[PDB]
């Protein structure tokens, strides 16, 4: 059988290894309903897919970018050119719309499967969607769903649950020490026994709130520290 | 098998129950005309909860004080058990996100939940595994023994899987139990008595066994 | 020749039928009022426990919850 | 509960409750209206 | 089987979950009788209808008064609207007393006896005072979407709806009564003191609700 | 105030405790007939118990206000009894014996404690009341006494008396059998326990009237 | 305090009250006295098991205690009271 989660544990009976990096863990017993464990399983991919694309990203503007500084990468003053200083309210209208349409077209897509698979507007155009959270045809253009579509699921989920735990170091990691995850690790090699979180906890260098433009935005740890 | 064990208390006390030394003079697990509080379910239950919260309790009350002595955290924390906020007269901390009375608020709530919860298993048992609680009734099933319900997250790795293994388990946490609850009374006693933290007394004894006792500390 | 606690668990119910239905702890009363005697009766037998009922325990019982009952007065 | 409406229905509870209301409603007069002696 | 006011307690034999909004709460009792309980679901949703137009007006006036636009609080709004305008109290008072009798008088007789206010002695309507069930008059007039007559499982769920609302705006009046009475200010007022600080301004520090912090 | 918020939260708890004893856990006979064990703890627990918590009370609430009263302290500048109850500096300059902890106690060195526990007498020239310090010493006395006295009969060890055997050994020549079968109407009669009980409470009643108008215990009372 | 007047005469109370329960010369647990202050047996309702030979249990220690503190006691009073 495969392999779980802990040595002697027991795997629940819903978790037979149906699904890609199955590793019979539910200590909450969240997964025992079928239609609540479909929508966690799209909601877990998601989630990887988020994350992984947020490490990345982090990664790549940390190497391009060193001077810029990930967690206020967002402020309007620090946006690259052209931009800089541009209105946040169009900005989040631009994305608040495409992201309420494509969010609209995966959540009907999950209430009513292969149901939206075609394109409204030019008719002829589908995506074959084999699997829920998978709809692969213009988002697979490279074609590399056709072969071991499980290995490869596996290796995704894995990835994604990684990235995930990643990004959360890479939040608490700014957030204890103000830097970026390369520099963070830069800042230990340089001194192990001087720099790790046996000093850096309990310090939270983010501010009370932030100006953006004209509106204040609160800004808070996630654990009590000291501002 | 204990001091103190008698003929009258061997009658009830076969050895079934953990921990069962035959100490028992008082003769409170008589099951001849028991009831209210004072029966076998309830006084082996209070026991293993008093057990464990009396563990929790014990080096809880000493971690800060060891861990603030190594150096691992800083001098602003590092404060006496009955300083923290406990007893406001006796000391407290004013270190803390919030004030001691928002923090007891939200305690409130979250100890009316899983004490509620808890009391509800062990008077209708299995009954926290049917109603919904945003799924988590799938873990709150319980056992015949409320003392013991298990389950995916309270028996999260498996452990005590065969008969032997469980009941000798039952015995360590039985026992580190009642051990943790005479350290709780001795944290206590010590705090009245010489005013400070048990960690301070322990390291003032070892320093001068013959000047510092319950006999050096009357006076 | 051995102290412990005898207790008998759930030995009475816990009901308001018994406050509709006046002189129900006697047996005489509990027919009852058709003189208006009835009625200083009903008052002069309410706490003569041993007239009710010639169990021992019983009136053991009344007796040591009319004490709580008093003590509550008192408190 | 039809047996605790039974119980408030026995005669010293009638009575206290009705006695209770006339004196208020005594007690309220002579305090909106104090002191009345004639008519 | 059906959810519970406390998980594991079996519901009361007098709640059978037919009610809208029943979650077998009733430790006292006290709609323990048929008739009585008919009478509680009446004054049930009286109440959470009225709780529902008073937190809503309530609400609406706190947020003109936050922002510029001139309106009083809601512990105010009496005294400046009939200092505002010339209204005399006792006039309003007497005729909010005619309308509003005339009204629960209906409601009442036709509780006593239902369907008894369709015979059409009043201006000669007929259907639009025949009552559908105890505490839901549908109609015309009360209901002139026709809601209540068509989708029964869609009514069923507005049923619901409604009881779960009206018992929500029950405890939000209770809560502008005792925030008014321990603070002093509107509630949208407290609610902006909270969201500026959570941590150190709240019910456990307003040195009333706690009097030994 | 908070004493009788207090009362009323004893007086829920004694109301509750009734109804659990009548309608959920009720007693059986065999309990109530148990005169030893029920002597024993009220004579030890009960009266000494309270003798010796009263005590306490006196030792660190009453004597040390009713001093600074008696000094002409304003009761607004007094400290707290829990004040007075959490450090040893307000009380060793009102009591010197303080200083010493309760080392005294143990090294039978009571004579320490004389500042605080007297044999003055007469009433207070300032109160007109009895002395505070000889009130908490006679509760002092009080309570050793009756806890010694609650460890006379016997309950499920061998130690201890048996009221039945005490009476039945009580025969002179001029009474023929004696106490025989006393026993069993005290444990079995509420009627005849009422009867001695309301006899002797009456008369300690008596008492308590005589010896309060005599020797007025509290202060500005005489 | 130790080798004290005080100390002294306390161990010796609390040692002979409860050498005397001991070897057959004090009340215990296991035997009672009549009324001619004769040792005799008892009908204690625990039966308090104990490995000793006489047969002397916890609360014979207990008892003894409590006996020779109080005889300790009023000993050291008593010849402070006197001036000795």
């Amino acid at each position: 059988d495969r392999k779980l989660w802990a040595p002697g544990v027991v795997a629940p009976e819903y978790l037979k290894g149906d699904l890609a990096g199955d590793y019979g863990w539910d200590p909450l017993g969240l997964g025992a309903d079928p239609t609540a464990l479909k929508w966690y399983r799209q909601s877990e991919l998601q989630h990887a897919r988020w994350a992984m694309l947020g490490v990345a990203g982090v990664l790549v503007q940390e190497i391009v970018k060193p001077d810029v500084y990930f967690y206020e990468a967002g402020l309007p003053q620090n946006l690259p050119e052209p931009f800089t200083n541009i209105n946040m309210g169009g900005l989040l209208a631009w994305e608040f719309i495409l992201m309420h349409w494509v969010e609209v077209r995966r959540w009907q897509d999950y209430k009513n499967f292969g149901s939206v698979n075609e394109d409204p507007i030019f008719k002829g155009n589908k995506v074959p969607n084999p699997e829920m959270g998978y709809p692969g045809g213009i988002f697979d253009p490279f074609g590399f769903s056709k072969g071991n579509l499980k290995e490869l699921q596996t290796k995704e989920i894995k990835n994604g649950r990684l990235a995930m735990i990643a990004y959360m170091a890479f939040i608490l990691q700014a957030q204890a020490t103000g830097k970026g995850p390369l520099a963070a690790l830069s800042a230990h090699l340089s001194n192990p026994f001087g720099n790790n979180i046996l000093k850096n906890i309990g310090t939270c260098t983010v501010p009370h709130s932030v100006d953006v433009q004209g509106l204040t935005i609160p800004l808070t740890c996630l654990w009590p520290g000291s501002q | 098998l204990y001091v103190g064990a008698s003929q009258s208390s061997l009658a009830y006390l076969d050895g079934s129950l953990p921990g069962d030394f035959g100490f028992d003079p008082l003769g409170l697990l008589d099951p001849v005309n028991s009831g209210g509080f004072i029966e076998p379910k309830w006084l082996q239950y209070s026991e293993v909860i008093h057990a464990r919260w009396a563990m929790l309790g014990a080096a809880g009350c000493i971690a800060p004080e060891v861990l603030g002595a190594a150096g691992l955290i800083p001098d602003a924390t590092n404060i006496k058990w009955f300083e923290s906020g406990v007893i406001p007269p006796a000391g407290s901390y004013n270190g803390y996100w919030a004030d001691p009375y928002t923090i007891f608020f939200v305690e409130i709530v979250a100890m009316q939940f899983a004490e509620l919860r808890r009391l509800q298993d062990f008077r209708y048992p299995g009954s926290m595994g049917q109603q919904y609680f945003l799924g988590l009734e799938a873990i709150f099933k319980g056992s015949g023994d409320a003392a013991y319900p298990g389950g995916p997250f309270f028996n999260l790795f498996n452990l005590g899987k065969t008969e032997a293994a469980m009941k000798e388990l039952k015995l360590k946490e039985i026992k580190n139990g009642r051990l943790a609850m005479l350290a709780m009374l001795g944290y206590g006693a010590q705090a009245v008595m010489t005013g400070k933290g048990p960690f301070q007394n322990l390291v003032e004894h070892l320093a001068d066994p013959v000047n510092n006792n319950i006999l050096t500390n009357f006076g | 020749k051995k102290v412990k606690i005898a207790v008998d668990r759930n030995p009475v119910e816990t009901s308001f039928e018994k406050w509709a239905k006046p002189g129900h702890f006697s047996r005489t009363l509990s027919k009852g009022p058709n003189t208006t005697t009835w009625i200083w009766n009903l008052h002069a037998d309410a706490h003569d426990f041993d007239s009710h009922t010639s169990d021992l325990e019983e009136i053991s019982r009344k007796v040591f919850s009319a004490h709580f009952g008093q003590l509550g007065i008192i408190f | 509960m039809k047996d605790f409406t039974t119980y408030l229905s026995t005669a010293p509870v009638i009575a206290t409750i009705w006695f209770t209301f006339t004196a208020g409603l005594l007690i309220e007069i002579n305090r909106y209206f104090p002191d009345p002696l004639v008519f | 089987v059906r959810p519970v006011w406390f998980p594991g307690n079996p519901p009361p034999a007098h709640l059978d979950g037919s009610l809208a909004g029943d979650y077998g709460f009733d430790p006292l009792f006290l709609g323990q009788e048929p008739q009585t309980l008919k009478w509680y679901v009446q004054a049930e949703l009286v109440h959470g209808r009225f709780a529902m137009l008073g937190a809503a007006g309530i609400i609406l006036t706190s947020i003109g008064a936050k922002v510029g636009l001139g309106f009083p609080e809601w512990y105010d709004a009496g005294k400046v609207v009939v200092e505002k305008n010339n209204i005399d109290f006792p006039t309003l008072m007497v005729i909010q007393f005619y309308l509003m009798g005339w009204a629960e008088t209906k409601r009442w007789y036709d509780f006593k006896n239902p369907g008894s206010q369709a015979d059409g002695s009043f201006l000669g309507f007929t259907e639009e005072f025949k009552g559908l069930e105890n505490g839901y008059p549908g109609g015309r007039f009360f209901d002139p979407m026709g809601l209540s007559r068509g989708d029964a499982a869609k009514y069923q769920e507005y049923k619901q709806k409604e009881v779960k609302n009206g018992r929500l705006a029950m405890i939000a009046c209770l809560g502008f009564a005792a925030q008014y009475a321990a603070t002093g200010k509107g509630p949208l007022d407290n609610l902006a003191d909270h969201l500026a600080d959570p941590n150190h301004v709240n019910f456990a520090t307003n040195g009333v609700s706690i009097p030994i912090a | 105030y908070t004493t009788a918020i207090g009362g009323l939260v004893m007086a829920a708890a004694m109301f509750f405790a009734g109804w659990f004893h009548y309608h959920k856990a009720a007693p059986k006979l065999e309990w109530f007939q148990n005169v030893e064990s029920m002597l024993n703890h009220h004579l030890g627990g009960l009266l000494g118990l309270g003798s010796l918590a009263w005590a306490g009370h006196q030792i660190h609430v009453s004597l040390p206000v009713n001093k600074l009263l008696d000094a002409g302290v304003d009761p607004k500048e007094i400290p707290l009894p829990h004040d007075l109850l959490l450090n040893r500096a307000i009380m060793a300059d009102l009591y010197p014996s303080f200083a010493k902890g309760i080392a005294p106690f143990f090294t039978l060195n009571w004579s320490e404690y004389s500042d605080f526990l007297t044999f003055k007498g007469g009433l207070n020239p300032v109160t007109g009341g009895l002395w505070l310090s000889d009130t908490a010493h006679h509760h002092v006395a009080i309570a050793v006494l009756f806890l010694v006295a609650g460890h006379m009969y016997r309950t499920n060890w061998g130690i201890g008396h048996s009221m039945k055997e005490i009476l039945e050994a009580h025969r002179g020549p001029f009474t023929g059998e004696g106490h025989v079968g006393l026993y069993e109407i005290l444990t079995t009669s509420w009627h005849a326990q009422l009867a001695i009980n309301l006899a002797l409470f009456g008369s300690l009643s008596i008492i308590v009237a005589h010896h309060m108008y005599a020797m007025p215990p509290y202060p500005y009372l005489a | 305090f130790i080798g004290s007047s005080t100390n002294l005469i306390m161990v010796a109370s609390t040692t002979a009250t409860l050498a005397a329960a001991r070897f057959g010369l004090a009340p215990t647990v296991k035997k009672n006295t009549t009324a001619g202050l004769k040792l005799v047996d008892s009908k204690n309702s625990a039966g308090v098991i104990s490995n000793d030979p006489a047969g002397f249990t916890i609360v014979d220690v207990l008892a003894m205690g409590a006996a020779g503190h109080g005889l300790g006691v009023g000993i050291v009073l008593g010849l402070k009271g006197i001036g000795a």
